[PDB]
């Protein structure tokens, strides 16, 4: 029920790539809450 | 120092990069977190590692 | 209850949460891990189980996409499945994997459910990076089409 | 001296009886079962060994041909035989089974490269009883085609 | 009507007049069995061919 | 090599069916010989 929208699982410390400018990283985890490092211009 | 922008979201809460990519924060178990996103279909998503080593196909 | 599959089964459902899940008919049970990911269950033998990831219902036009499919087998065979499959029934594009009974426990079955998983993420993946998304269309197997050559389909 | 692959097919090669067999560039070999079925090996990691089982060229103009050799992966996965896939570079139909280097045994090679030809016996006879007959060209994997989509079928 | 007879590798027999059986080779108790057949005529692994219609 | 000849292997005992009412079978195995049982139609 998530339509088109693309799903992968990354662990802390793993990187996420979105197009060629963009990064997303899992840097920790606690409960529900998730912290994210963004690199983008 | 490796990020530029550090940010926290919870399970079911939305982080949007430009006007035109969103990223969801499905579920967390553990140390994994399910990930969505939500872009144009020309934007090509790569997990980092696997990316790494296609360029490492020289 | 019946064998160790129909017990590896119930406490399978039971760490998970997905509530009451049982073999149908045709011995297959289909369930949702996250409520995300579709995958079926298969009494296949007293022997083994069979796993199975339903990625989408299989594309009617591309027919070089068979040709896609039947190459990244190549590589899925290198890293030890799933298997890339064509269900007749459903025209369901699926992973399919073999699963032992043998010493069998309920973390053992979610860990192989999560290598269906992760192929099925990355697949996805692959398929949005060559612009093609799957319609979500006939996700639970309830009866899997049955061929006459199953029997010949082994070495 | 040779990896443990080069030197368990030396060892595989004096055993079955065909000369000299070697990996080539592409770290490859290819040699005939009994003179009749050809089997191509790839030394490509230092843990696994890969065979493949040439069936023949792939039906260039069958749609449901595909279709149906993918609905016969299905089973092929029940029996855990070997995996119905297509090269690409040379357009053909293949049999693929990983071969695991660890107590690995000249006797474990042949039983494993056995049951490759005993699938494709049983994948030509069911082509056979739907009056299909594979071409017969390229048989030995020189090259395997690749890909950049490689990385992420695991 | 079962025609018993012998045959050595390389030779052959005929069933009919459009099947035709080679003895390819000998390895053990195994037997190399090369056919010539039509298309629509059907070749069978006869303990399979039991196996599928065992099932209904 | 051998066209579009179709090549099995058949153990001492084991059948081989032609058509539906032909059948072949190995009935014994020595040296380059072998015997043969054909059921006719």
């Amino acid at each position: 029920p998530l339509g088109s929208m693309l799903i992968l699982t990354r662990r802390v410390g793993e990187t996420l790539m979105i197009g060629d400018e963009v990064t997303v990283t899992v840097l920790g985890v606690k409960g529900n809450q998730v912290r994210i490092g963004v690199n983008a211009p | 120092g490796g990020s530029m922008l550090i940010l926290t979201r919870r399970v079911g809460e939305t982080l949007m990069i430009g006007d035109e990519v969103t990223v969801t924060v499905l579920g967390v178990k553990g140390n994994q977190v399910r990930i969505g996103v939500n872009a144009p279909k020309e934007v090509s998503v790569h997990r980092e590692e696997i990316y790494q080593r296609i360029q490492a196909e020289k | 209850m019946s064998s160790r599959s129909e017990l590896l089964l119930d406490r399978f459902a039971e760490k998970i949460g997905v509530g009451s899940i049982s073999f149908n008919e045709n011995r297959l049970c289909s369930f949702a891990i996250d409520e995300i990911y579709y995958i079926s269950l298969s009494d296949a033998n007293d022997e083994y189980m069979m796993i199975y990831g339903v990625c989408g219902k299989f594309p009617t036009d591309n027919p070089n996409f068979a040709l896609e499919i039947l190459n990244a087998n190549l590589w899925f065979a290198e890293n030890g499945g799933p298997y890339l499959c064509y269900e007749s029934g459903a025209q369901s594009l699926l992973l399919a994997l073999r699963f032992p009974l043998d010493d069998a426990t309920p973390e053992k079955l979610e860990n192989e459910i999560e290598v269906v998983v992760k192929s099925m993420e990355n697949l996805y993946l692959v398929l949005h990076n060559q612009g093609i998304t799957l319609e979500n269309e006939h996700m639970k197997i309830e009866e899997i089409s049955s061929s006459d050559n199953k029997h010949y389909y082994a070495g």
